[PDB]
């Protein structure tokens, strides 16, 4: 028999499939999950997730672990199975996300130079 | 009364009628991606509050 897994992000669901073996470690320790496990809370270390094969590094990160229920809740979730990915992956976000910042502030002043213009030409008018 | 300055009135409002219709359309867009994040946002919530229900 197999479980039901399911990593979640607040931005998304990033991996769902059905592995035999899961190996997560908690705060406290290791962890091996199997079908027909008892139903347990752990919260997760910022470390690898192994799922027997595809590493997921989670960080923040919290385990519920039903029988096929193994889902987990990360705040940040990478996939390419090394503990410093995911800082790699934050470091490019981060210049993604304020170029963003800008462009967005940016175009909503370049439409609003339109506008204002265009209502500068509407009072001149009179 | 004043037949040109009417006219350039006129055109004045038809080009912040055109502007404004424009920003209509590109939040009508952007509400669309809001909406789309929130659904995507959407499970993660459900799945905390239930965890959170169970062990509160």
């Amino acid at each position: 028999k197999t479980i039901h897994v399911s990593v979640v992000t607040p931005d998304g669901p990033v991996y769902e499939d059905d592995v035999e073996m899961v190996s997560v470690k908690a705060k406290s320790g290791e962890l091996g999950i199997l079908p027909g496990h008892i139903p347990l809370v752990a919260p997760l270390e910022i470390s690898a997730a192994r799922l027997k094969t595809q590493y997921i590094a989670v960080s923040g990160g919290f385990l519920e672990v039903r029988p096929d229920k193994v889902t987990i809740l990360a705040q940040a979730a990478e996939r390419a199975e090394d503990i410093d990915v995911l800082r790699a992956k934050a470091a490019k976000e981060r210049a993604e996300r304020r170029l963003q910042s800008q462009q967005d502030d940016i175009d909503f002043k370049r439409a609003e130079l339109a506008l204002k213009r265009a209502m500068n030409r509407l009072s001149v008018a009179e | 009364a004043s037949l040109r300055d009417i006219k350039t009135r006129i055109n004045a409002t038809k080009k912040t009628s055109q502007i404004t219709k424009a920003m209509e359309m590109v939040s009508t867009s952007k509400l669309n991606r809001a909406e789309q994040n929130a659904k995507s946002f959407v499970p993660y919530m459900e799945k905390i509050q239930e965890v959170v229900a169970n062990v509160a």
